[PDB]
Parts: structure tokens; C-alpha cells; sequence
């Protein structure tokens, strides 16, 4: 067995500092059904590359086996892009800020077959985050919780090594929870309030998972209708689900 | 593949 | 605006008793061929749906909603609810899925249905994670009701003032449940840090149940398109709510 | 509609 990962000795404040540091770079984008899909998909493929390096700076992720690291990114990439999107869109009611220079209107989603429903969930997520007054330090905790949590129950391997990996992942997850709570107490929330907000933020992860499962479905269809000439890294990730 | 190279890069 | 629902007045112990008391009746199922197995699980599901409508009505706060929102919440959460009961029931049957006391299926029996094995394996994995945490029945019941109120809460078909009123009410019941989970845990002797950690550990499993439910809906849809699923009206009805 | 019936009765 491996000796304890250094990521489990970080304090609440150090965990926060490490996730803020690891933020990926802000990107700018480069409408017909094909044209709009072109811009989002092109943005997604570029974001995926920086996502590989953000992942490597999340405490505990590099301790896993390459294979497990692959599995975790394969299961969560869409939710990762989706949560950053909802974040970026919080202060733009009715719109989805794919990028600083690419703010789409809810109706513009109707330009793509099956997209409006996706936009609507996306916008709703976004309003719920506005209502909670989601902070960025909270947001980084949640995007990292999505990286470690989504593929943890699907390793499909029952080896001592697998138990060891999952146990490591649940311990980093517990460090993040602790960080979430510390941010909240530092902001003066009552004990009851802190437990209430932690649940409120974690239940939104089920909605995000959901948006991600419908987005993969839709992404797959778009690939089968040849509406978008998908690039390698993005195509690669899509195959992991189908 | 690409995921692999990028993960080891 | 309505006066505050009585459901927000309950103490932690009172919520628990209300959720235990509301549990639906235990049911029994009625080799296997693709069509024969799907027949058993689908027949169990439609009968369980009927009792889920009555369990829902006794979950505190649910009857306060408009009927239309009550329909939305059941449509969105029905499969997750059946799935979480299943995982609960199977916690003490490693490698197997106890669809009912008289219907314990082996993981390999899932291979008899096209695509089911993958579903079974996630169901089984969830099942082991609950054994690993020593999930309690009082915690289980709180999670099943969090599912019923949370899963459809961000897709209400409206932006009216009334919808803000409903959503705010659903979040307050959800906050009572959270408080109830925390109180079971403190009463059990966990430290404060242990309590915050277990709450997250259980709520994160809800993302996995949502996922199992989205693939099961797809799988159930496919089966309906290949003419394997018997014509069960309540089950059929609920299925179309997702398509 | 069945759902609707059962919820009102
Ligand atoms: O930063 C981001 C960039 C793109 C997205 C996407 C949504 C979506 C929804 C449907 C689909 O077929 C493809 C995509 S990509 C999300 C976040
Ligand atoms: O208590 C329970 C009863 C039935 C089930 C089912 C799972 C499933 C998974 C896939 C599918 O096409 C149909 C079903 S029914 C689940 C729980």
C-alpha cells in the first residue's frame, strides 16, 4: 500500500489556495445548426486540453493510477465544462456565457435541434447558483468534487489496488467537504446554516450529472447526424460513454 | 490515446 | 402566499417517524428469456409505482405542492426511487440484486437482457458503497425523500411567482431533512466533522443514482422500442414523461 | 393522466 498522499495533510485554506491556483486559462471563442454547434464544440475541445492540466493540479489526482485518472476525466468532463459554464453565466440572466465574446440567448438554442431543453436546464442551474450567492471558493470545491466523485463507483475492477484508489479518493473528497464547511464558518454561517448549504450545493451535483447525461446523448446524436465535424480529443471523450 | 499523452505530459 | 407548511414545524425525530410510517408495503414478484426477465422487473416496477404515489403523499411537504408540481416531481424521480430501494434491499446480498424477497438475481443473470449487465453493475456498486458506510434505514428514508423533492425541482415548467413559492417550499423541506440527517448522526455519536463528512458522502451517492436512473430510462425506452416491455399503463405513462 | 388520478384520490 502507498503511504498517505500529501494532499490529505493540507489545511482548509491550503486546499482552497491549491484549487484557485490550478484554475485553467480563460478562453475566447473563435448561426446555423452546424455553425452554432461548431463554436461550442470547438470551445469544448480546447477547454478539454486545459482540463487535463487543471486535473493534474487538483490535490490527490496525481496519486491515482493513470488508468483511474483516465476513467475520472472520461466520466466527468461534460459536467466539468457544464459547471464552469453555469458559473460564468450566473450574472447573465437568460443567457449562457460560453466565453467572454460568446454570450448566447435562450432562444438562440432553438437554432440547434434538441438544444433549448439543454439551455433551459443550464439556465436554471445558473439561477439556482445566483440565488445561493455561490462563491468562487465554493465553486472550485464543487468542480473538484465532480472530478473525484463521478467515476468513483464505476471503476469496474475489484482488486485491492482499486479499493486502495477509491479509499484515497473518498479521503480527498472528505478534505474538500471540510474545506467547504470552513469557508462557510469563516463567512459567519451558523452550524445549522453550514450543514444546510453543503447539502444545497451537493444536490445541485445531481442536476449537473443529469444535464451532462442529456448532453452526452445530444452530443452523440449531433455526431451521428454529421452536423459537426468533431475533433480528436472531443471525439475521443465521447466514445468513452458510448 | 490523446488523453494518455496529455496525462503523462 | 400560503402560510408556512406544517411540515416545517416537525422536529428531527418527528420527520423520521413520518418517513418510517410512510414506507410503502413490501411486495413479492409474480429460467429467464430476455422477454421473461424484463417482464418480471417491469411488472414489479408498475405495481411499486402505484404504492409510490401513496408514499409520496405522506412525505411531509409534498401535499402542499400544486398537483401539477406533485406530478412533475414523481415523473422526474420515480426510477431513482425504485433504484434506491433496490440498492437498500440488496446491501446484505453481495453480488446480487434483491428485486423482491422471492426474486434475488445474480449479476450474471443481468446478461440475459441486452444492456442490463452494465446497469446491474452500477446498481451493485452503489449497493457496496452503502454496505461500506453502514447506511442506516433512518438515513435511507431521508435520502429517498430528498430524491423525491430534489430531482425535479430545477425543471419546473414555469417562472411564475407561484413556482418561486413552490421551489422555496421544496428547499425548506429539503433543509429540514438535512437537519434530520445531521441529528440522526449526532445521536449516533459522530463528531461534528464526522457528521459533515457523512452528509456529503450520502448526498454524492445521489449523483450516482441520478446517473443509474438516466441510463435505466434509456434502457427502458429501448426495450419499449424492441417490443419486450408489457403494456403497463402507469409504468408506460411515467416513461413517456422523460421522452 | 393515471398519475393525476392517483394523486387526487
Ligand atoms: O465551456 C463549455 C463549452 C461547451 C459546452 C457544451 C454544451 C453542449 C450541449 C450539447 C452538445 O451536443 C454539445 C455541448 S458542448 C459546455 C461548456
Ligand atoms: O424495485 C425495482 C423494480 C424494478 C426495477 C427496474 C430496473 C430497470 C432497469 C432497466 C430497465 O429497462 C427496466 C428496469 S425496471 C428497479 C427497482
Amino acid at each position: 500500500s502507498k503511504k498517505n498522499s500529501l494532499a490529505l495533510s493540507l489545511t482548509a485554506d491550503q486546499m482552497v489556495s491549491a484549487l484557485l491556483d490550478a484554475e485553467p486559462p480563460i478562453l475566447y471563442s473563435e448561426f446555423s445548426e452546424a455553425s452554432m454547434m461548431g463554436l461550442l464544440t470547438n470551445l469544448a475541445d480546447r477547454e478539454l486540453v486545459h482540463m487535463i492540466n487543471w486535473a493534474k493540479r487538483v490535490p490527490g489526482f496525481v496519486d491515482l493510477t493513470l488508468h483511474d485518472q483516465v476513467h475520472l476525466l472520461e466520466c466527468a468532463w461534460l459536467e466539468i465544462l457544464m459547471i464552469g459554464l453555469v458559473w460564468r453565466s450566473m450574472e447573465h440572466p437568460g443567457k449562457l456565457l460560453f466565453a467572454p465574446n460568446l454570450l448566447l440567448d435562450r432562444n438562440q438554442g432553438k437554432c440547434v435541434e434538441g438544444m433549448v431543453e439543454i439551455f433551459d436546464m443550464l439556465l436554471a442551474t445558473s439561477s439556482r447558483f445566483r440565488m445561493m450567492n455561490l462563491q468562487g471558493e465554493e465553486f472550485v470545491c464543487l468542480k473538484s468534487i465532480i472530478l473525484l466523485n463521478s467515476g468513483v463507483y464505476t471503476f469496474l475492477s475489484s482488486t485491492l489496488k482499486s479499493l486502495e484508489e477509491k479509499d484515497h479518493i473518498h479521503r480527498v473528497l472528505d478534505k474538500i467537504t471540510d474545506t467547504l464547511i470552513h469557508l462557510m464558518a469563516k463567512a459567519g454561517l451558523t452550524l445549522q446554516q453550514q450543514h444546510q448549504r453543503l447539502a444545497q450545493l451537493l444536490l445541485i451535483l445531481s442536476h449537473i450529472r443529469h444535464m451532462s447525461n442529456k448532453g452526452m446523448e445530444h452530443l452523440y446524436s449531433m455526431k451521428c447526424k454529421n452536423v459537426v465535424p468533431l475533433y480528436d480529443l472531443l471525439l475521443e471523450m465521447l466514445d468513452a460513454h458510448r | 490515446k490523446i488523453l494518455h499523452r496529455l496525462l503523462q505530459d
